[PDB]
RNA sequence: ACCGAUAGUGAACCAGUACCGUGAGGGAAAGGUGAAAAGCACCCCGGAAGGGGAGUGAAAUAGAACCUGAAACCGUGUGCUUACAAGUAGUCAGAGCCCGUUAAUGGGUGAUGGCGUGCCUUUUGUAGAAUGAACCGGCGAGUUACGAUUUGAUGCAAGGUU
RNA sequence: UAACUUGGGAGUCAGAACAUGGGUGAUAAGGUCCGUGUUCGAAAGGGAAACAGCCCAGACCACCAGCUAAGGUCCCAAAAU
RNA sequence: GACAAUGGUAGGAGAGCGUUCUAAGGGCGUUGAAGCAUGAUCGUAAGGACAUGUGGAGCGCUUAGAAGUGAGAAUGCCGGUG
């Protein structure tokens, strides 16, 4: 019973090409090179989803420290006093308070300054 | 995914300043000026778009250098022709074209990417006078840190 | 018992592995031989003893 | 109106009346489920507090305990020949907050 | 309406009547024969033979007015190629591809 | 004296962009019903 | 081996700039040569003589111990009438698959019932094991029923 | 439980034929309109080839290079986008403008920021300036018989077996 | 928390750099040859500007959560002018 | 509910999808089969579906067998196109 590769192939390569759209030029039209580029695109995808957790708590550190020294407090003396204040808040909140609504953060900086 | 305030064009304001180039010794000034241009003291900092705000430096001749580097710290430039390093500007460059003395030394502090060299154009240095930007309403900031 | 639902013996049919049919079988590209040398060539094998 | 609640381990800003995605919390669809762990119940007069602030964030009703969009992990080591790929879909339970109790 | 007329095997190459055909699209069809009559290219009458043969289908068939039409589209696809040999040096041959070309214009009043 | 690289489908089309042909003068005769080429005389024109 | 042609060595070796290709009928040409074809062989093994009866006493005991068996007395008719047997299959009702068994021969029962779909007429010493579980209904004469225990037990 | 036109004999097709060799001898490619020829009467541009109507036919987008028609590749107007820019071409953030889904934490485009030297063989080690691939299809590599030893299965038991 | 006895199935017999005890070399080598450890080979991440072998530490996957190691805290670039 | 374990080459050990044919049972097919193109859907992978076009006649699904069974590299072979 001789069996040849009848459409176990072209029904397989047209879910790589269709899964690889919008690449430049001739890496979205043809298999043997565009199999490589999707094959790196997972290898990036596993890598950089460990950068969004290394980038956004690098963003918030800027926009807190930009707002901490608008009240004569550097960032380093702030969260020392904030931890002694017994405040278990994140940074992403402490951003989002200090950019929409100053008057909340206007007294939050006091409580950390008053523990010191 | 979650919420984080990503400020935008037509969501950001930009204002102006004036710094007097008094006896701060060119690093103590031209470090802190670079953090002003990147908006890094303003709270609504989103790095993928250009925040920040303009800076005019006015008198630009009261710059000094401690130590004996008034004749050292030589500058260089290559013309891409052979034999063409032009060391003819020592660090005593203040006697002629002193505007290019600090306007070099902010564009080294800023990143050289395709947004930073746009952002380096938000700087102005003037000779010794008052600025010709009277029709712009600058303010004063003079205490750098 | 009946034809259309016959079930085999209880741990008696094991299917034989085709060797050298993909990198994700555990026998990929070299199919159990090694890299080079006497054993890895076709038809090679020393006389026993 | 303005409060800071927490679950999973992370923290979620409320903007009272809205609907926020959050991960799998156990009681079923359409019921009444509340929180109790408020680290900051602000509002018109902010009342910052201790490990808790002793004020219950109000019960949000539960909708749609389905699973997230499919993400595709795929890694490999370069020239020595290896492959891994496997699918992954993460659950989420959205919920509409309705009020607040300071 | 939109009348059209093709020629289905023309002896010239596609890339060489791609020049003159990409020069008369979207013009007044009355003088459009005269642009083809006043060059000196290869198939400048051969397109002109077809474009005369497309106006003459806009009379007996569709009764559109031959006042002044307008050419919406004109293009030329690759035809079935002919493959030959030619000997050059040290016993080796090198193939010569005598290509062929379809040709297709459409002519229309524009209005519906 | 060979190529090192097949030129892609961008520097094929970007290279041939200064390879065109322009129309000639095409001033009409007064009584030909036919367009002569400028500074020329046809065979069956008002030229 | 057995394809025609191939003694030529087409390219030489060093110098030409093609592969190191050997003949014209190597397997990776579009010519013949198949490296691992099917050798004409035979498909036949055997069980021991005790196991070879224990299946067969288990096949028809699957019928009798649950759901279906019928023993009829003998029946003769000389002229071959197909219609006089399809008559009989629907009186004592059986489904479409049905197996009749004569004792050693039948000049008519082997020669009637040979047209109907779903009927097999097998002499009691030709009792194999596929059909006896392919069918659903044993209908046997009473003369062979006493013999099959006297020959399988 | 043999193949269905790169398979099957080399050879389904006016095959050991074209074709190459002085010779002995090598040795290909090439199947399919429809149910039936009903194989496009006539009208029109063109010298003709072709073509637009009309007409046969369930279908001519089935027109004698003829069923089905995929990829490389060469083209046609288009929605977003590009002429101060340093680039293994992506990925993750994210603005603005256009479209509305197997209705789901929606699809396409991307001004700007982080992050970053393809794949396989071979190696003490490779982006490697080490080798291999122009690209897209199709074909193409642990098989069978006979034995020997081993675990897993199933009959019988001091007996088992042709 | 292993060890050993028996029986099926192999792969390796081209290693490398650091840290130290040594021969050879010229107290020369990214040299060669032994001992003994680590890591790479067969290990991705963070630091050493980039950099298989040095310094921390071992990736089952998700999340816009917190502490910390090696190295750092004027700017490019997170944090003390 | 716990409790621990899950980098990985040569190589050893398990569980798996898909392709062609047969046996048995049970079906879908001119009110449109197999292939072909397009799509935002489902499973942990290989993969499985469902609508819509084109297509004109022979296919699936469960159980169980037998193998000419899977393609990206061999300066591979042949046919096309740059
Ligand atoms: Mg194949
Ligand atoms: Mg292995
Ligand atoms: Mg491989
Ligand atoms: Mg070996
Ligand atoms: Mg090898
Ligand atoms: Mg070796
Ligand atoms: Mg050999
Ligand atoms: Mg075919
Ligand atoms: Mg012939
Ligand atoms: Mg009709
Ligand atoms: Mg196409
Ligand atoms: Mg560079
Ligand atoms: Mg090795
Ligand atoms: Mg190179
Ligand atoms: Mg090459
Ligand atoms: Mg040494
Ligand atoms: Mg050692
Ligand atoms: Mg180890
Ligand atoms: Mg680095
Ligand atoms: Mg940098
Ligand atoms: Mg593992
Ligand atoms: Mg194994
Ligand atoms: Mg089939
Ligand atoms: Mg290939
Ligand atoms: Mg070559």
């Amino acid at each position: 019973p001789r069996v040849k590769g009848g459409t176990v192939t072209r029904a397989r390569r047209k879910k790589t090409i269709k899964l690889a759209k919008g690449y430049f030029g001739s890496k979205h039209t043809l298999y043997k090179v565009a199999k490589q580029q999707v094959m790196k695109s997972g290898q990036y995808a596993f890598r950089d989803r460990r950068q969004r957790k290394r980038d956004f708590r690098k963003l918030w550190i800027t926009r807190i420290n930009a707002a901490a020294r608008q009240h004569e407090m550097s960032y380093s003396r702030l969260m020392n006093g904030l931890k002694k204040a017994g405040i278990d808040i994140n940074r992403k909140m402490l951003s989002e308070i200090a950019i929409s609504d100053e008057k909340a953060f206007a007294q939050l900086v006091t409580k950390a300054k008053d523990a010191l | 995914m979650r919420q984080t305030f990503m400020a935008n064009e037509s969501n950001i304001e930009r204002k102006w300043y004036v710094i007097d180039a008094e006896g701060q010794t060119l690093g103590r000034l031209s470090s802190e000026v670079a953090s002003i241009l990147r908006g890094k003291n303003k709270v609504t900092y989103t790095p993928h778009v250009d925040t920040g705000d303009y800076v005019i430096v006015i008198n630009a001749s009261k710059i000094e250098f401690t130590g004996n580097k008034e004749t050292d710290k030589v500058y260089y430039r290559h013309s891409n022709h052979p034999g063409g390093i032009k060391s003819i500007t020592a660090g005593e460059l203040r006697r002629t074209n002193p505007e290019r003395l600090i306007e070099n030394s902010i564009k080294g502090m800023l990143p050289s990417t395709r947004l930073g060299e746009k952002q380096g154009k938000k700087l102005f240095v003037y000779g010794g006078a008052e600025h010709p930007h009277a029709a712009q309403q600058p303010e004063n900031y003079e205490l750098r840190g | 018992m009946k034809l259309h639902e016959l079930k085999p013996a209880e741990g008696s049919r094991k299917e034989r592995n085709r060797v050298g049919r993909g990198v994700a079988t555990g026998n990929g590209k070299t199919s159990g031989r090694g890299h080079k040398g006497q054993k890895a060539r076709s038809g090679g094998g020393v006389r026993p003893g | 109106m303005f409060a800071i609640i927490e679950t999973g381990g992370k923290q979620i800003k409320v903007e009272e009346g809205q609907e926020i995605f959050v991960e799998k919390l156990d009681v079923n669809e359409g019921d009444t489920f509340t929180f109790d762990k408020v680290l900051f119940v602000g509002g018109d007069s902010v009342k910052v507090g201790a490990p808790t602030v002793e004020g219950a964030t109000v019960t949000a009703t539960v909708n749609k305990q389905g699973r997230g969009k499919k993400i595709t992990v795929f890694t490999y080591k370069r020239r020595k020949n290896s492959k891994r790929k496997k699918g992954h879909r993460q659950p989420y339970t959205k919920l509409t907050i309705d009020k607040i109790n300071a | 309406m939109e009348a059209k007329a093709v020629a289905r095997t023309i002896r010239i190459a596609p890339r060489k009547v791609r020049l003159v055909l990409d020069l008369i699209r979207g013009k007044n069809a009355a003088e459009a024969i005269a642009i083809l009559k006043l060059t000196n290219k290869a198939s400048s009458p051969v397109i002109e033979k077809v474009l005369m043969s497309a106006l003459a289908n806009a009379e007996h068939n569709y009764d559109m007015n031959t006042d002044e039409l307008v050419v919406k589209e004109a293009y030329a696809n690759e035809g079935p190629t002919l493959k030959r040999f030619r000997p050059r040096a040290q016993g080796r041959a090198s193939a010569i591809n005598k290509r062929t070309s379809h040709i297709t214009i459409v002519v229309s009043d524009g209005k519906e | 004296a060979v190529p090192k690289r097949r030129t892609s489908k961008t520097r094929k089309n970007k290279r041939r962009t200064h390879f065109k042909i322009s129309v000639p003068g095409m001033t009409e005769c007064p009584n030909c019903g036919e367009y002569k080429l400028s500074h020329r005389v046809c065979k069956n024109c008002g030229s | 081996s057995a394809v025609s042609g191939g003694g030529r060595k087409p390219w030489k070796q060093k110098g030409t700039g093609r592969a190191r290709q050997g003949t014209i009928r190597a397997p990776q040409w579009r010519g013949g040569g198949i490296v691992f074809g099917p050798t004409p062989r035979s498909y036949a093994y055997k069980m021991p003589k005790k196991m070879r009866r224990l299946a067969l006493r288990s096949a028809l005991s699957f019928k009798a111990q649950e759901n279906g068996l019928t023993v009829v007395d003998a029946f003769n008719f000389e002229a071959p009438k197909t219609k006089e047997f399809k008559n009989v299959l629907s009186t004592l009702e059986q489904p479409k698959k049905v197996l009749v068994v004569t004792e050693n021969e039948d000049v008519n029962v082997e020669l009637s019932a040979r047209n109907i779909p779903g009927v097999q007429v097998t002499t009691a010493q030709g009792l194999n094991v596929l059909d006896i579980t392919n069918a659903d209904s044993l209908v046997i004469t009473e003369a062979a029923a006493k013999k099959v225990e006297e020959v399988l037990g």
